[PDB]
RNA sequence: ACUCGUGAGAGACUGCCGGGGUCAACUCGGAGGAAGGUGGGGAUGACGUCAAGUCAUCAUGCCCCUUAUGUCCAGGGCUUCACACAUGCUACAAUGGCCGGUACAAAGGGCUGCGAUGCCGUGAGGUGGAGCGAAUCCUUUCAAAGCCGGUCUCAGUUCGGAUCGGGGUCUGCAACUCGACCCCGUGAAGUCGGAGUCGCUAGUAAUCGCAGAUCAGCAACGCUGCGGUGAAUACGUUCCCG
């Protein structure tokens, strides 16, 4: 049968879980089967700065962005479903992609 | 280049970012459109007294959340400021956003606006230890506040040497990273240049 | 089933300790092609050693991460943990030897302003 | 950045290969991050005040 | 190297000119700030007079100088000597 | 042996023998001895008048080495220097020629140390 | 070690040998961390040492250490800015440490053409008393013996 | 089911036992335990100092320019070279060079971007484009040192790879000044470096590759980071520096 996986996105793992949370609750309260949050590794960007503005090649600052991911597969796809999944309302804080 | 910036080192643990999204492609756009803002809004309400902008983006929605001392100035019984300044935000991002003008519970809490009231009085020629004592004893009567730490430097009197002077009353755990220090900076304007006022209000400890 | 972890640096082995006479599947091969130095395999064994069973089972094992020598290590850590499942007596033994240790020493990372982790740039007075 | 280097920056150049970033918020040519469009110093700045979601300070 | 599926390189405007003259059975002095345009066959009888920053050199080609750059005979930077 | 006018060294092994001739490096050695069917492995010793002329045929019908090279190289430098291009100005000065820093190093060109 | 002496990192056992001794050898020979390449020149010197003498290699090296371990040594000390060469006694463990960076630093520098070589044939001369390093432990002797006077120093 | 990824949690407290101790702090040793005594390493810089650095990131008092000290463009310069200093890289070789075979990583990057197969080139690369916004596909099934075998045999060499001649590739409107890379030839100094001087106390030093930011391309041997292989020594505080 067909199958719906959504992708979630998030900086904070905190909004990452709580989203998670709300999508499979939905799912679950149309009926549908919920493979549920599986944790992907999260991404790390580093970028090095120097801390002064001018000649001091010594001293630097790390800054860190962080991604963390969680992938939620959805079978059976009822079309009230589908309907529900499109109208929940989630943080901006979260980026959700439905395939 | 002594101390780091409280916000800054307690950035994941005890403050949160003041602007809520995720995009991977648009980052920079959306980097760009926010420093437009941010300098939008930064040379417009000055004497409104605004201690924070939150920025929230999602598909083309914009909500721009400003916390300001007193409302009053930042909307006008007419609308007539949240529109023009509603006109010059779609205007420059492109999209439509819903001005969300706040206000702040205890203004003389809040680090960013004790900075502006001690720079406004140093503005107009108030000797610099008055303003420096008034917001420590108003800030210390307020029920959070367990310390508070004032500091202005640059031409202190008009003098032509550089002094830099604090204050202190109470604690100021700068080190520990779980004390919740609110930090805020101005930059007062002056016939002589300009002398920048830090304050550092202690208000107790988060455990999360 | 009998199963078990080993780490050593960067590197993760997984053994299966099964009743045999002293062979190794060393993710398919023995151990004398995967690991060709003598050190290293004095090593492996050294547990064995201890508790006198060295021809008493078989092993095979999931070599992953590291290096030779990192794998070695990670292999006699699990192999040593392995014994302590099938014969906890052992464990005053193997524990004294200190096979049982998880090595925790790892790679110090690189410091900015340095050329490595401690190695600092070449210093001149004028 | 005099501001007429910053808007010639900003212009389509005739030639592809003439084209280069500048700071988005001071105008600042080198050390220009291609994901954030802003220079060291802006983006320092800029991380400390938590004006960019998902910059923290690294530590490891 | 230019790579030879592109050919040599010749500013088109120079290419006009010297056409133009050689097409009118004329040499000319050509005023030229193309350092980068490569002798071609076509110039080994013109002489080109090539900016070096602060003057414009006068270059005779000759055949031995063909599918040099023209920027290669007006030296730029002056060293007398210490 | 005698190949050239180059006397090839004693007893080295054919293909760093023939770098030996001012035209031949070590792949154009292991072609010519794979052309010419020559073991890369002998020694000069072994090396007979027969092996030797069909060495010589092969090198001195495709490849251009010794006087003949020589010629042509001092030929190519001279020819810069004459028509006054860039390089050849360098050329006359005894300085870096493909655009070397000239501030520090540039000693393989300039010679030992001159303090002033 | 201003606050006192530091732990002693424990060696192995040599696997082919069974001599702590050797994997000492070996570690004096390992360059660059290159430790299997170390391993195979004390093993081959060692193999070239066992055909060379008929005997037992590690029995032969243990000799030639003990021709080369010196027992008394000299340290400089600065006194009224007058420079005093000071006998002092080596502690076992710094005899066998001494003893072994001469032999192989002394085999670095002989002849023969690969190290194998040159380290078997040292460890065969210091057997009989004839190398370098053997020279090296009666000259370090030598010197203490002449400085015998200043003793009194017990520094 | 084992790994692993990422969420929550446990665990180290001088907590326990023996001897030191002001029945004190604290100390020396032992048990248990993955770890023992702030377990290892980041982040974190008090009151001040040096009228330290930055008016060229930005901002700003005062002074100066406003037919220029503003501003557009082509060409040149920032790449000069009798020298000197400083930080590095590659070497002087056999614990090595070269050829053949073969084993074991971590971290990271990718959209007018990363690009697989196949085919064509000795090769840089060409052609064409599968598949991937990526724990999926590409960056070979991701390394080098390593291990096995053969060859060179102490020679300024089969060490070294500077320089210079010729022929090419790629990016770019364009590689003369002034790019990187490839192929053929060439084959410099250099035989372990004077007085003096630098770094490092364990996964450290030494050595080996890998990735990233900037970036059309690159002067990257730099910088930031990642793993592989892995030492020696510390009696001690007389002497030098803080
Ligand atoms: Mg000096
Ligand atoms: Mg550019
Ligand atoms: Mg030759
Ligand atoms: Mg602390
Ligand atoms: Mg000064
Ligand atoms: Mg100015
Ligand atoms: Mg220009
Ligand atoms: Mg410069
Ligand atoms: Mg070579
Ligand atoms: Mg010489
Ligand atoms: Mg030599
Ligand atoms: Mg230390
Ligand atoms: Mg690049
Ligand atoms: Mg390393
Ligand atoms: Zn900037």
């Amino acid at each position: 049968g067909q199958k719906i996986r959504i992708r979630l996105k998030a900086y904070d793992h905190e909004a990452i879980d709580a989203s998670a949370r709300k999508i499979v609750e939905t799912v679950t309260r149309t009926g549908a089967s919920v493979v549920g949050p599986v944790p992907l590794p999260t991404e790390k960007n580093v970028y090095c700065v120097i801390r002064s503005p001018h000649k001091y090649k010594d001293s630097r600052e790390h800054f860190e962005m962080r991604t963390h991911k969680r992938l939620i597969d959805i079978l059976d796809p009822t079309p009230k479903t589908v309907d529900a999944l499109m109208r929940i309302d989630l943080p901006a804080s979260v980026d959700v992609n439905i395939q | 280049g002594q101390k780091i910036n409280p916000h800054g080192f307690r950035l994941g643990i005890t403050t949160e970012w003041k602007s809520r999204w995720y995009a991977d492609k648009q980052y920079k756009d959306y980097v760009k459109e926010d420093v437009a803002i941010r300098k939008l809004l930064a040379t417009g309400l000055e004497r409104a007294g605004i201690a924070d902008v939150e920025i929230e983006r999602t598909r083309d929605r914009v909500r721009v959340d400003i916390h300001t001392a007193r409302p009053g100035i930042v909307i006008g019984r007419r609308g007539t400021e949240a529109d023009r300044i509603r006109a010059d935000l779609e205007k420059l991002t492109g999209k439509q956003v819903q001005l969300n003008i706040l206000e702040v519970k205890n203004p003389e809490s809040q680090a960013q606006l004790v900075a502006q009231g001690v720079a406004e009085q140093l503005s107009n020629r108030v000797a610099f230890r008055r303003a420096m004592r008034k917001a420590i004893q108003s800030a210390m009567r307020q029920p959070n506040v367990k310390g508070i730490r004032v500091q202005c430097s640059g031409r202190l009197g008009g003098a032509e040497m550089s002094r830099s002077e604090f204050y202190r009353e109470g604690r100021v755990p700068l080190h520990t990273l779980r004390a919740d220090i609110d930090y805020g900076l101005y930059e007062a304007k002056t016939t002589f240049g300009r002398i920048g006022v830090k304050v550092w209000i202690y208000k107790g400890d988060i455990v999360g | 089933p009998i199963q078990t972890v080993g780490r050593r640096k960067e590197a993760v082995v997984r053994v299966r300790l099964v009743p045999g006479t002293g062979q190794f599947n060393l993710d398919g091969r023995t151990l004398e092609n995967y690991f060709p130095n003598k050190v290293h395999q004095q090593l492996i064994k050294a547990p064995l050693v201890t508790v006198d069973r060295v021809d008493q089972f078989d092993i095979y094992a999931h070599l992953d991460g590291g290096g030779p020598s990192g794998q070695a290590g990670a292999l006699r850590l699990a192999i040593a943990r392995a014994l302590i499942l099938v014969q906890p007596e052992d464990r005053p033994a193997l524990k004294k030897a200190g096979f049982l240790t998880r090595d925790p020493r790892a790679i110090e990372r690189k410091k900015y302003g340095l050329k490595k982790a401690r190695k600092a740039p070449q210093y001149s007075k004028r | 950045a005099k501001k007429a280097l910053v808007h010639k920056a900003n212009k389509k150049p005739k030639f592809a290969v003439r084209a280069y970033t500048r700071c988005n918020k001071c105008g600042r040519p080198h050390s220009v991050y291609r994901k954030f469009g802003l220079c060291r110093i802006c983006l320092r700045e800029m991380a400390h005040a938590g004006e960019l979601p998902g910059v923290q300070k690294s530590s490891w | 190297p230019r790579s030879l599926k592109k050919g040599p390189f010749v500013d088109d405007h120079l290419l006009k000119k010297v056409d133009v003259q050689n097409e009118k059975n004329t040499k000319q002095v050509i005023k030229t700030w193309s350092r980068r345009s490569t002798i071609i066959p076509d110039f080994i009888g013109h002489t080109f007079a090539v900016h070096d920053g602060r003057k414009h050199v006068p270059v005779f080609v000759t055949e031995a100088m063909v599918g040099h750059k023209l920027g290669e005979f007006a030296p730029t930077r002056t060293f007398k000597g210490h | 042996a005698r190949l050239v006018g180059v006397d090839l060294p004693r007893d080295k092994r054919m293909e760093i023998a023939l770098t030996y001739i001012y035209g031949i490096g070590r792949t154009r050695s292991n072609e010519i001895l794979a052309a010419t069917g020559i073991d890369k492995n002998m020694r000069t010793k072994d090396l007979t008048d027969d092996q030797v002329t069909v060495l010589r045929d092969y090198i001195e019908g495709n490849l251009k080495v010794e006087g003949d090279l020589r010629r042509e190289v001092q030929a190519d430098i001279r020819r810069k220097i004459e028509i006054g291009c860039y390089q050849g100005l360098r050329h006359r000065r005894g300085l870096p020629v493909r655009g070397q820093r000239t501030k520090t190093n540039a000693r393989t060109r300039k010679g030992p140390k001159r303090t002033i | 070690p201003r606050k006192g002496p530091a732990p002693k990192r424990p060696l192995v056992n040599d696997p082919v040998y069974g001599s702590q001794l050797v994997t000492q050898l070996v570690n004096k020979v390992l360059l660059e961390g290159k430790k299997s390449l170390a391993e195979r020149i004390v093993y081959g010197a060692l193999e070239q040492a066992r055909e060379k003498t008929g005997t037992d290699p590690v029995v032969t090296l243990k000799r030639a250490l003990d021709n080369v371990k010196p027992a008394l040594e000299v340290r400089s000390r600065r006194v009224g800015g007058a420079t005093y060469q000071v006998p002092v006694e080596v502690r076992p463990d710094r005899s066998t440490t001494l003893a072994l960076r001469w032999l192989v630093n002394f085999s670095r520098q002989r002849r023969e053409k690969t190290m194998v070589e040159r380290l078997a044939n040292e460890i065969l001369d210091a057997s009989n008393g004839l190398g370098a390093s053997v020279k090296r432990r009666e000259d370090t002797h030598k010197m203490a013996e002449a400085n015998r006077a200043f003793a009194h120093y017990r520094w």
